[PDB]
């Protein structure tokens, strides 16, 4: 029946997410040429998405297959809090990676003189602190065979804005300024042929920046924005907005697919990570 | 035009030396060592990994106690390791970080280092103060210091990129003897066990035998096609092995005045950075640019083993005097003791 | 020049007047040194973990 | 572990710490490999920035530069050029007033040295800051001596601007692998007083573009 | 190389003093420093140890908590903060430099010492023999007994020999048993195995007259023998 089909699809999604994130963490821990601040942030994002894929995705998949929360309400609140913490921390690792790249590209003097793995650790701690500050209040009090996220309107605003919309604006701004910096650096007989080759290479670089920023921002947005639009509008829809179960579940699992795709976007597309995998 | 007549005499002498070598070439070393039992496949495993160098390691040298080893890295540090406990005994800040050779005194009281600064710096390991300090700076080479080896606490022989080797009186700091005759950069040195004579390989693809006391090149060995980066005596001092950039190691006999084997595999194209002999001399361990050390049956030219485990070029390697271990240094900033 | 060519000729002459043993004798000597010390070579014959100081 | 073994381990850990801070301090230094023909004007370049090899250290806009001069190394360069493999940039000094001079032509020797260094297997991604020195003496000599001496196929005006641009193009076309590296050509004679600013601009550009390449934006 | 101790003097019992060690002539920060006290008529007694970098500190069980050892590496100074001085603290306190790496020579240099006249499982080194009569030019052996095997599983035997010449600070002769210290003539030899050790003097002189102390360096209560005096 469809129980086995959805169980298999969710199980292979979880398995490949765990495999990807654990492989990125392994490539960080094993390869010597991958211990640096940028890859510390990337591998911490992989760790956060591994915690998602292990401590969260099995529970979400069990709840989706059984169509009910056969476990307790206390463990429902526990796993929802763990969900919110881990996914908020994953989105904010995306933000921390964006911030690190922005500082690397716009502040090379800082990149050389002041950029140390302690800043990577500070950024990771900030992401997890934001995840805690978003995930804990529903347990502290901002609040039938079902397991949902606290639909309190004040908490809806607080959790959706602090976990996606503030991150969305932050990374849109940071990657827009990164795009401007990248375009600045790119644009900035035999002579004619050489100038033509230079123009062709500059246009290829501009297309490369567009492709890279499109991949980053598009995977982030197309994965999490549907979830946070529904998570913002449904608590404020008394009865007008009914969420179809199929559409609601696909929208729910798009962000989980973001946890799947983050290692692909930030590690498996990387030259050094891919080389380290070819060397293992 | 007396240059032509002198050149003709030199060419005639080269032909005479070639004929003398060929006359003694009655049977290659492979023919004699067909009946000897081939040690099939030695499996040396990394016992220690010496970590703490932050740049490419260019040289290491073992202590005569077979436990302490000095290593030279481009991070400007000369680190002395206790290889048994992995402990760092000393970390010596180098005045010039462009070190590419390091020697350890046979007494253990000194280390030497040098490189692009053209100075062989002698470091007193055993001072009344607790610090290692530069006891001597041996200036006089006009090229980079490529190798240095202590004869004793006061004699050291250094090779250089000025195509010469020099014997130094460390107390006076002066070149006691200069060993000229190489036409290319001299890259490696190896003292004979009795230290009365030494071999040096250079970039002219030739290895020369130098009498330390006489200051003369007793023999010249020309079998390599590219720069000789590594040289090592056989344990008995009657032969030596070279490592060049043509992916070949060669064994030259002193008495036969001729090359005896070539240690080359068709699957190897990278140059050799370092060669060394096991205690009995049957194994020739050579470090390569393909990131790993190949262990060769010195008597049968058989690739008896591979010491893979370095992520960059194996720049240096030495076997302990007791023969218990081989330490390979590499450009990936790691020293590995194998056994 | 005169000096360099003369020095090279003298060096070649001095390296030519060398008593060279047969490579048969040289190879036999190296092989004999190899059996005579094969038992003293820990790398050739791996020592047990009790006698190996790297373990 | 005995008491002395424990204290030796503690000493090794202190050594490890000191190595860590030394490496952290050394990582904040921009390494520059200074090349040229010795008479190319790299000496006045060094003076503006301020045997064996010479290390010149200077700080500019909070970047600390370590510039290594290897002109006194008259030995074969393949044996030691890999020592500077991780250098941030190469500062290549060429005297413009060398086209009509001879050691072969000096500027031809400079061109072949530049070609070998630029397309060296160890510098496939290392950008080159190309200093064209003696621009004023180049003016005074291009007024009288034509540039066609060095470049017979020049077929151009013997004015300073056209001749200097031709020399810059001749040096920059020796740059194969133009995707992985850039040449930052600067015209100075002996009093530009903007050479350190030019090197800072080129190095910050190199760092920024390396960071962009890390992120897939270059 | 010199270590100069500061502090000490007449102290009412229950008082507090700070002993200071002005170290000069050597890389003080790289040496683990010790305090070794000696009662006015008895043998050496190790008091406190501060390692290089201050990361490891030990005290004798008779001073632990009661004493504090500290070093000023920038000022090249070693401190012993003493509180509640019992009459049992009446001793000349020696600062001892000791460096620990493979093949090092710990306890190699000793300070001059300052007397402190307070007003009114440990391995046991045993030197039963004491005050031997000797004649110059004639060999002598000094025995040493240990309550535990000083030979560690790493192969080292951690027995030290010191010479307290009359009116002078102790001077390391043999550091790890059968290891002659630098500056010591090659007539002193160290021997033994496990718990029994001997220090043999090949041909003694009038400069060899003094008290010879054992020490274990196996654990960190550092215990000395009741030194065997030599007298013409
Ligand atoms: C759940 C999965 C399917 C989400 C995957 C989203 C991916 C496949 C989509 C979403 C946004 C898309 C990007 C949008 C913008 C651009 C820039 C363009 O110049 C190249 C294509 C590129 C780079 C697209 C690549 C594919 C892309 C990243
Ligand atoms: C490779 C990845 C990134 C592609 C995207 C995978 C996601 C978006 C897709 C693939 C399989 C899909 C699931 C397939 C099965 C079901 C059961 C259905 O009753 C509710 C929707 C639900 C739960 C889907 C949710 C969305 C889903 C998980
Ligand atoms: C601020 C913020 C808010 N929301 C998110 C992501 N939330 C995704 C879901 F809505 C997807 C759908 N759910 C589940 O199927 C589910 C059910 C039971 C469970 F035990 C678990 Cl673990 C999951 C709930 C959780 N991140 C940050």
């Amino acid at each position: 029946s469809y129980q086995v089909i959805t169980s298999l699809l969710l199980g292979t999604l979880i398995f490949c997410a765990v495999l990807g994130n654990a492989c990125v963490v392994a490539a960080i821990a094993l390869e010597r040429s991958l211990q640096n601040v940028a890859n510390y942030l990337i591998g911490s994002l992989a760790v956060t998405d591994l915690m998602v894929s292990v401590l969260v995705l099995p529970m979400a998949a069990l709840y989706q297959v059984l169509n009910k929360w056969t476990l307790g309400q206390v463990t429902c609140d526990l796993f929802i809090a763990l969900d919110v913490l881990c996914c908020t921390s994953s989105i904010w690792h995306l933000c921390a990676i964006a911030l690190d790249r922005y500082w690397a590209i716009t502040d090379p003097i800082d990149y050389v003189n002041k950029r140390t793995p302690r800043r990577a650790a500070a950024l990771i701690s900030l992401t997890w602190l934001i995840g805690f500050l978003i995930s804990i209040p529903p347990m502290l009090g901002w609040r039938p065979d079902a397991c949902t996220i606290s639909k309190d309107h004040g908490y809806t605003i607080y959790s959706t804005f602090g976990a996606f919309y503030i991150p969305l604006l932050l990374m849109l701004v940071l990657y827009g300024r990164i795009f401007r910096a990248a375009r600045f650096r790119i644009r900035k007989r035999k002579n004619e042929r050489n100038a033509e080759a230079k123009r062709k290479m500059a246009l290829a670089r501009e297309r490369k920046t567009v492709k890279t920023l499109g991949i980053i921002m598009g995977t982030f947005i197309l994965c999490w924005l549907p979830f946070f639009i529904v998570a913002l509008v449904l608590p404020f829809c008394e009865s007008s907005c009914h969420m179809p179960t199929l559409l609601g579940a696909i929208i729910n699992w798009l962000g989980y697919s973001n946890s799947l795709l983050n290692p692909v976007i930030y590690a498996y597309f990387n030259k050094d990570f891919q080389n380290a995998f070819k060397k293992i | 035009s007396e240059l032509d007549q002198l050149r003709q005499e030199a060419e005639q002498l080269k032909n005479q030396i070639r004929d003398a070598r060929k006359a003694c070439a009655d049977a290659t070393l492979s023919q004699i060592t067909n009946n000897i039992d081939p040690v099939g496949r030695i499996q040396m495993r990394t016992r220690r990994t010496l970590r703490g160098h932050l740049a490419k390691i260019y040289a290491m040298h073992w202590g005569t106690d077979s436990r302490l080893l000095v290593s030279a890295s481009q991070d400007g540090k000369l680190i002395i390791w206790d290889s048994y406990t992995t402990n760092k005994v000393h970390a010596i800040p180098l005045r010039s970080s462009w070190v590419m050779t390091c020697a350890y005194a046979p007494s253990g009281n000194y280390v030497a280092c040098g490189g692009l600064d053209n100075i062989c710096s002698i470091y007193n390991l055993k001072t009344r103060e607790g610090n290692v300090r530069v006891s001597r700076e041996l200036a006089g080479h006009t090229g980079y210091l490529s190798c240095c080896r202590f004869l004793d606490d006061n004699q050291i022989v250094t090779s250089s990129g000025d195509t010469t080797c020099a014997l130094w009186d460390i107390e006076t700091g002066q070149q006691t003897t200069t060993f000229t005759g190489h036409t290319g950069d001299v890259m490696s040195l190896s003292l004979a066990p009795d230290t009365r004579l030494f071999v040096s390989g250079a970039c002219d693809a030739s290895a020369k035998l130098w009498d330390v006391r006489e200051g003369m090149c007793r023999q010249t060995f020309t079998g390599h096609e590219s720069d000789i980066n590594a040289i090592c005596f056989f344990p008995n001092g009657n032969a030596f092995a070279t490592g060049s950039d043509d992916a070949t190691c060669r064994l030259f006999d002193l008495r036969a005045d001729q090359e005896l084997m070539t240690y080359s595999h068709d699957n190897i194209i990278c140059g050799i950075t370092s060669v060394s002999f096991s205690k009995s001399g049957r194994l020739l361990l050579a470090g390569y640019d393909d990131f790993n050390c190949n262990v060769w049956d010195a008597l049968k030219a058989d690739r008896a083993g591979v010491l893979a485990g370095h992520d960059n070029r194996v720049s240096c390697l030495g076997v302990t005097d007791d023969g218990m271990a081989v330490a390979t240094g590499s450009w990936d900033s790691f020293l590995k003791i194998w056994n | 020049s005169i000096a360099q060519a003369r020095k090279l000729v003298e060096q070649l002459k001095m390296e030519a007047n060398i008593d060279r043993i047969k490579v048969s004798k040289a190879a036999a000597d190296l092989m004999a040194y190899c059996e005579a010390h094969a038992k003293e070579d820990p790398l050739l014959t791996p020592v047990p973990a009790s006698e190996n100081p790297f373990r | 572990l005995s008491a002395e073994d424990k204290a030796a381990v503690e000493r090794s850990k202190m050594i490890d710490r000191n190595l860590r801070e030394d490496g952290e301090k050394a990582a904040k230094e921009v390494k520059l490999l200074l090349l040229g023909a010795g008479e190319s004007g790299k000496n006045t370049i060094v003076k503006q920035m301020k045997t064996g090899i010479v290390e010149t250290h200077f700080t500019f806009k909070d970047l600390y530069f370590k510039m290594f001069d290897v002109g006194a190394q008259r030995s074969e360069r393949k044996k030691w050029i890999h020592c500077f493999e991780g250098v941030t940039a190469i500062i290549f000094c060429v005297a413009l007033s060398d086209y009509d001079l001879v050691l072969m032509n000096r500027m031809h020797a400079s061109m072949k040295l530049f070609d070998s260094i630029c397309n060296n297997k160890w510098f496939t991604e290392t950008s080159i800051i190309l200093f064209l020195n003696k621009k004023d003496l180049f003016e005074e000599k291009i007024k009288r001596s034509p540039l066609t001496i060095c470049y017979p196929e020049y077929t151009g005006s013997n004015t300073y601007e056209e001749a200097a641009a031709y020399i810059q193009c001749q040096f920059e076309d020796l740059n194969r692998r133009k995707d992985t590296k850039e040449i930052y050509t600067h015209f100075t004679c002996s009093t530009d007083t903007k050479n350190v600013q030019f090197v800072f601009d080129a190095v910050t550009d190199v760092i920024i573009k390396n960071n962009l390449k890390e992120c897939g934006l270059y | 190389v010199q270590l100069v101790e500061s502090g000490g003097g007449l102290v009412q019992p229950g008082g507090s003093r700070k002993l200071s060690c002005s170290a000069s002539g050597f890389a003080f920060s790289s040496f683990g420093m010790h305090w070794v006290r000696q009662a006015p008529e008895k043998g050496l007694e190790w008091v406190a140890y501060i390692s290089s970098g201050s990361g490891t500190i030990y005290y004798a069980d008779t001073v632990k908590g009661r004493f504090t050892i500290s070093r000023d590496d920038p000022k090249n100074t070693l401190f012993l903060q003493m509180t509640s001085l019992r009459s049992e603290d009446t001793a000349m306190y020696y600062c001892v430099r000791s460096i620990y790496y493979y093949g090092s020579s710990p306890f190699d240099f000793w300070g001059q010492g300052t007397t402190l006249t307070v007003s009114s499982s440990d391995i046991v080194m045993t030197q039963a023999t004491s005050s031997v009569p000797v004649t110059p030019g004639e060999s002598v052996s000094i025995s040493c007994r240990s309550s535990k095997s000083l030979l560690h599983s790493n192969g080292n035997t951690y027995l030290y020999w010191f010479l307290q010449r009359p009116g002078q600070s102790p001077q390391l002769l043999i550091y790890r048993m059968s290891n002659l210290a630098s500056g010591v003539p090659d007539r002193f030899s160290g021997s033994g195995s496990g718990t029994a050790f001997t220090l043999t003097i090949s041909r003694l002189e009038a400069e060899d007259v003094g008290v010879y102390y054992c020490m274990q360096h196996l654990e960190y209560p550092l215990t000395f023998g009741a030194g065997t005096k030599l007298e013409l």
